[PDB]
RNA sequence: GCACGCCCCGCCGGCGGAUGCCUCGGCCCGGGCGGCGACGAAGAGCGCGGCGGAGCGCGAGACGCGGUGCGGACCCGCCCGCCCCGAGAAGCACCGAUCCUCGAACGCAGCGCGCCCCGGCGCCGCCGCCUCGGCGCCUGCC
RNA sequence: GGCGGGCCUGAGGCGGCGGGGGCGACGGGCGGAACUUAAGCAUAUCAGUACGCCCCGGAGGAGAAACCAACCGGGAUUCCCCGCUAGCGGCGAGCGACGCGGGAGGAGCCCGCCCCGAAGGCGCGCUGUGGGGCCGCGAGGGGGCCCGAGGGCCCCGCCCGAGAGGGUGCAAGCCCCGUACGGCGAGUAGCGCUGCUUGAGCGUGCAGCGCGAAGGGAGGCGCGGCCCUUCCAAGGCUAAAUACGCCCCGGGACCGAUAGCGGACCAAGUAGCGCGAGCGAACGGUGAAAAGGACGCCCUGCGGCCGCUCAAAAGACCUGAACCCGGCCGGCCGCCGGCCCGCCGGCCCCGUCUCGAAACACGGACCGAGGAG
RNA sequence: GCAGAGGCCCCGGGGGCGAAGGCGGCGCGCAGGCCCCGCCGGACCGGCCUCUGGUGCAGAUCUCGGCAGCAGUAGCCGCUACUCCGCGCCCCGGAGGACUGAGGGGGAGACGGGUUCCGCGGCGCCUGCAUCUGGCCGCGGGUGACUCGGGCCUAAGCGGCGG
């Protein structure tokens, strides 16, 4: 396996970025030592884990990045559409419950003149 | 031809690129039998973008 | 289809379990000479009608009897009938308050078809 | 003359690539795609061959997003909407 | 009968789920009967075939005691050590007779962390059932 | 005459793919569903696997990444990577991200060029807002 | 005159929010054929259809009577059953509703006007805001014979709330998975003329233009009068029953690889073709298990021979027909009849229209599959 | 006679002690056809009654697939042409003899193709004879710009414009 996740969750975005730059530039290193070995295949199994490292840190560095942006626009008014509700573009641009069941003022009073009643007939 | 357009030259390099025989351990992996690429084109026969 | 239109009604009797699935209509004469001696259901019982059994519009949708204010009575006769329709109903059905006592609720039993057919 | 000869004249490509459909079926000339209707804001689609409808149209590419949203609708989507109605 | 309409009786159904199960579905489905002494150590009649049990075939040809050091979950077969097809030269290594594992009884389970587990579950489940519900 | 060509007393060999048998596919008929998109759809092009052509699946975080709950040994070749009361293979279900170019397709073209601060820069509505035009209707002052 | 201010119209920029495009169905709105039928062909029919365009939604549209009727009357809409005839039509070919009656389903309302006015949704507004599914266990079979292998036989058992089904080396309730049993109202109405449309006929619905009300509309033959019965147009909302592809699930007196979708094949709208719009294939099956061919003999080598694995080569593959062809053996020969069997006798090439075909009439090299009340 | 459906087939129809199919030979029926035996084959198949139909082929310039006789036949007739020797191929090298003959069978661009370019190996395919050849097959490479061209300007034209 690779660099585990958690482990690198509890490292600031300061460390991350640096563990970034090495983790990029050790791919460059290995793509460099597959095109110089091009006779021999060597597997390099160490090439497949550190690419994923690296998205394994990128993940990190956004989900920190994007927790973080979320909690200023927290209770604001008009946040980024990123951190918008994901519902659908029919949901988004549909009446709320309260809205499409809204009444006018003498409709409204006849129902609670008339309430509903439970009733048996035999 | 010569003077090439990019987008025209990179739709054309695909083409190159994909014209590759079945890998001779994909057909021992997949146990395909059957072993030809037939995707593969010939310049001579072939009218790419015809 | 049976069974979709049977599941919808099981669906809607549980949802008011005491209420019945039909509402009170009304004793129509058939219309025309060939069918003027047989009665049948029609829309709503008639404001006339619902001022002899001396209920309201709104009170007799409530107690689950339809009211159709376009219906004119026309002969005498019809609001009488239709008045004796209205009084009978009036001592069958029970009206539920205090909420709901679960018991009174659970041995109400559900009336199936058309009520007073 | 009328073929072997004037086909021997054939050397220019009356169509090109369609930026939105890929197709050689753009016209150099008049600048419009013989099957995509590009430069057009709506597709070429025409009733009349239900086989051109049917070698492109929804579901025939990966429909990645149409996938996505279907299956959560299917899961957690219907009770976001409800908390957001 | 099968009362539920949910399950297919469709051959052809029935067939594809067998040919394209999930490798959760294909492991279940390859399991062995545990042998009388295992049923009454671990209380249920068969598990799910691992490697390292050792297993006993009781079927056809090639039948013998021995680990499974191989699973073909692909072709719904295991390797058992010991049964082999005959080799036409002394000096070639073995090739291992596929066995079904219906064709054996698990003398032998691995019994690992995980196994100790998923038997608990099955006999806590086992005998909600056996207090007839 | 023989050979040839016919016929076939049989006996074999070829060439073809018929006939059977099956069959993860169709085709009807019911249910269920009705869930796309400027928060970038449908579609398209180029990429992306250690060895990788096609198909699938992704998108420069690429044949995937994270989180939770399952599962509990594999991983179609060669590998190497796991292995173990948890240490975690295949599998499974959601959920969170990433998401190149074109495309309703949005600075302008379609692969070439700007403007501008550092946010960016399409169009049409609607509602406010700010700036100001008119010898429209007048009004006040000096 | 010149400037400031309001109001009224406009102009630029910013912010928030919406719009656009997709889907071979169902749905609404439009534009709109022709082949065809009429044994010709103009009206008609096809058909208020194909196709083009525009627009939603899970349904849509419709919808709470300016309704139907003529009664010992009903009562929004949609959908189903029945009347399929009332009518229409070169009254020709054809075409064509509806009200009753039986059902499914049921549910009602609002605005303008009108009164009060800013009490309001308050930068607006007095040209009137506001009120009146997931998860889970899961029963019971041994012995002999024999087989490459039982899921075969032959004796005996057992479990069935489970003998639906699938798999497993031959036909398995008991070998495996599952199955049965669980749990969490005005440019209007009308009218005149015109075009389109309907079954609607001196006018069914619509529309252009001219003219245009007031108590008005309708009652299936116009006009003028008088009644009578029934209703309120020129504004808006509305659930339910109803329709239906993609996709998902289940089923079938369905098809079985020239069939069934064009497409069962690890890569089909693929390969390929056409400048393009567009067109568009073919291709299933070794075996239980790849055990996919041991070894020796040879060959310059290629390759061959022995045999090997297997139950069997079943060897790039199941069975392996016909046509067609090569070896070897037997004859010299078409069909029908007679006989020991190569002689005698008879025999034109079918299908087809046709008075009449062996026809110098037409179709047919051959064989297999498909092929038409 | 064919294909399916509902029953039956007295201990619950016939089957790896050999199903269907194929091939040769009987027998039975006026005949459609059926039945048996042997051989191949290798897993299914019927008789009877009731039911259902995409139910029986010699023709259709029938569809699709194979394939015969013609037949080792017609042909392999342009652009002057090859020969000797050497690992000796139409490869290659040397030597003779030619030819295209500077509006070249010469050397380069535009377009169109799209890797055909180059090196190494190879002949399973193709090179209508052959191949040790190659534009073929496999493998590994290959196109470097301030000054050249695009880009840029406008032409014929085309798009855009409150509307």
């Amino acid at each position: 396996p690779g660099l585990k996740a958690k482990d690198l969750v509890g490292l600031s975005q300061e460390d991350l970025q640096r563990k970034l730059a090495d983790l990029k530039r050790e791919l460059l290193s290995l793509r460099t030592m597959k095109a110089t070995a091009g006779p021999v295949p060597e597997r390099i199994a160490r090439f497949r884990v550190c690419k994923k490292d690296v998205a394994r840190v990128l993940t990190v560095i956004n989900q920190k990045a994007r927790d973080e942006a979320r909690a200023a626009f927290e209770g604001a008014e008009h946040i980024p559409k990123t951190f918008r509700p994901r519902l659908t573009h029919a949901m988004r641009c549909q009446l709320t419950e309260k809205q499409k069941r809204l009444l006018p003022s003498k409709l409204m009073k006849r129902k609670l003149q008339f309430p509903k009643l439970k009733y048996a007939v035999k | 031809t010569a003077n090439k357009t990019l987008s025209r030259k990179l739709r054309l390099a695909k083409k190159t690129k994909t014209n590759k025989n079945i890998p001779r351990w994909v057909i021992a992996k997949d146990h395909l039998k059957k072993t030809w690429n037939y995707k593969r084109h010939h310049w001579r026969r072939s009218h790419l973008k015809l | 289809r049976k069974i979709r239109r049977r599941q919808t009604r099981l669906q809607k009797a549980k949802a008011i379990f005491p209420c019945p699935l039909q509402k009170l209509r009304p004793s129509v004469t058939r219309c025309s000479q060939k069918f003027n001696l047989t009665q049948r259901i029609g829309r709503g019982f008639t404001l006339r009608e619902l001022q002899g059994v001396g209920l309201s519009a709104g009170k007799a949708r409530q107690i689950g009897i339809a009211v159709d204010p376009r219906r004119k009575n026309k002969s005498e006769e019809s609001v009488a009938r239709n008045v004796a329709r209205l009084k009978e109903y009036l001592s069958k059905v029970t009206i539920f308050s205090k909420q709901a006592k679960p018991e009174e609720i659970q041995q109400a039993i559900q009336h199936q078809g058309v009520v007073m057919p | 003359s009328k073929g072997t000869a004037s086909f021997g004249k054939r050397h220019t490509r009356i169509h090109g690539s369609c930026r939105r459909c890929g197709k050689h079926s753009f016209h150099l000339q008049k600048h419009e795609c013989a099957s995509c209707g590009y430069p057009s804001a709506k597709m070429r689609r025409y009733n009349w061959s239900y086989k051109s409808l049917r070698r492109r149209t929804q579901g025939t590419g990966s429909m990645s997003h149409m996938r996505k949203v279907y299956r959560a609708y299917n899961s957690g989507t219907l009770k976001a909407n409800a908390r957001k109605y | 009968m099968k009362l539920n309409s949910a399950v297919t009786a469709s051959r052809r159904k029935c067939r594809k789920a067998y040919f394209t199960a999930n490798a959760e579905t294909r492991a279940k489905m390859m399991s062995s009967r545990l042998s009388k002494e295992l049923r009454a150590e671990h209380k249920i009649k068969t598990m799910p075939i691992r490697r390292g049990d050792i297993v006993e075939i009781f079927t056809g040809g090639h039948k013998g005691t021995g680990k499974v050091v191989e699973v073909r979950r692909r072709d719904y077969k295991i390797c058992v050590e010991g049964i082999n097809q005959k080799a036409r030269n002394p000096e070639a290594k073995p090739v291992p007779y596929p066995i079904h594992p219906s064709n054996c009884i698990i003398k032998e389970l691995y019994m690992n962390g995980s196994r100790y587990r998923a038997i608990k579950r099955r006999q806590e489940r086992n005998a909600e059932r056996l207090a007839r519900i």
